[PDB]
């Protein structure tokens, strides 16, 4: 309940940060 | 029920044999690139790259000009107009450096914390903003391209003793800081007059004005609380609108401020209680400075102990006694695992020691 809720908050969120990684590129070391 | 299997494929010991105390997978690189990982122990950061069969390819090693220096955590960002990665790293000396991981050099430094500095951690939207937290009972937030600090979260109703941990929320609205005081404090970073400290700094310019950049002065958190733990409370974490914490007592705490019902952005400064959802048990980490750590996508979560094994819970396991994976254990690996690091793919899993011995663990 409180911890499918947490989940969805935790895929939605890391969805935000996946796509803003994707849509750079940074140089390799 | 957890399904993650991991298997030791490599280990290696640093020249030096003195402790590590951090490592960090560069989880910047682009899809392709090879992956790689930082380590920090006496006055030395080594970088190495993650190859096929197990291998780890020694690519630089930095060492520090200060013989005395004993680095405790470093923090992987990017330059955002090069696309340059770039390393931070600090310890002992309470000074930050941020290095050109491709070259080693020495690229600036950060000089104003009062003592040794615990923790690094960049902003995750933004690659400008550096987060430190210090033995001098504050916690510091600088914006590495403006060279500036845009404020201290510290003073009134700030810590009491050495801070020793935070963690930026997902989407970097919010901090989570813990220390010696038992406390863990919540900083707001979205509130009007921190989004507009933020904007200030970026506007800050040395070759236009004379007059310093004035830092605000955060005296009071969002929230606090010293009800989690009965001790030192030396890493803390962000679980979605959750809370990960430990002290010695051999579990990690999942706990959220206010009741059950409360959402994280309605609860008052002054809010009094909170609330323990479950935790996380194992054995022998119960000195301190033992770093846990999450995967990208937050479905795993590493604990390394003081006698060289590794736990790993399966975090889509709702009862966290259920969510236990096989403890990665090597006959070989027994001295205390200080910090562990996946890969941003969390094919990799590395864990570094008091011996200086670097340890990697391949997904199944
Ligand atoms: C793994 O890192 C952290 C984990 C949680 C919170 C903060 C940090 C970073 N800070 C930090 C790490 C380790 C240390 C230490 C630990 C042990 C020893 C003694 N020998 C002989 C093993 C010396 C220094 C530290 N002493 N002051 C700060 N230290």
């Amino acid at each position: 309940s409180m911890f499918s809720s947490n989940r969805q908050k935790i895929l939605e969120r890391t969805e935000i940060l996946n796509q803003e990684w994707k849509q750079r590129r940074i140089q390799p070391v | 029920k957890c399904k993650y299997s991991f298997k030791c494929v490599n280990s290696l010991k640093e020249d030096h044999n003195q402790p590590l105390f951090g490592v960090q997978f560069n989880w910047h690189s682009k899809e392709g690139d090879p992956l790689v990982f930082a380590t920090v122990g006496s006055n030395r950061v080594t970088l190495y790259e993650c190859h096929s069969q197990g291998e780890i390819r020694l690519l630089q090693s930095y060492v520090d000009a200060d013989a005395d220096e004993n680095f405790y955590t470093c923090a992987w960002t990017y330059d955002s107009n090069t696309s340059h990665p770039l390393l931070a790293v600090a310890g002992s000396r309470g000074i930050i450096r941020i290095i050109n991981p491709i070259t080693m050099q020495c690229i600036k430094h950060y000089v104003g914390h009062g003592n040794a500095i615990n923790e690094l951690k960049f902003h995750p939207r933004d690659p400008n903003l550096l987060l430190s937290v210090s033995k001098d009972h504050a916690l510091r937030l600088w914006n590495i391209q403006t060279d500036t600090l845009v404020a201290i979260f510290g003073g009134v109703e700030g810590h009491r003793d050495e801070v020793l941990s935070a963690d930026y929320d997902l989407l970097g609205e919010k901090i989570m800081s813990c220390g010696m005081d038992h406390s863990l404090k919540l900083w707001r970073i979205n509130s009007k007059r921190m989004m507009n400290a933020i904007k200030e700094s970026y506007d800050y310019n040395p070759n236009k004005t004379n007059r310093p950049f004035i830092s605000q002065k955060i005296h009071f958190p969002d929230f606090s609380t010293r009800d989690i733990h009965r001790n030192y409370v030396d890493c803390v974490r962000w679980l979605g609108d959750l809370i990960l914490s430990k002290s010695c007592e051999n579990a990690i705490v999942c706990w959220k401020p206010g009741k059950m019902e409360d959402d994280i952005d309605k609860i008052k400064p002054s809010e009094s209680n909170v609330t323990i959802l479950g935790r996380f048990d194992y054995s022998q980490c119960d000195i301190w400075y033992m770093r846990f750590s999450m995967d990208f996508w937050q479905k795993m979560l590493a604990l390394g102990n003081q006698v060289g094994k590794l736990y790993v819970w399966d975090l889509e396991v709702e009862d966290p006694h259920k969510a236990k994976c096989t403890t990665l254990t090597h006959h070989k690996c027994g001295a205390a695992i200080r910090q562990t690091s996946f890969s941003r793919d969390s094919s990799i899993l590395i864990a570094v020691c008091d011996d200086a011995s670097i340890w990697r663990w391949d997904r199944l």
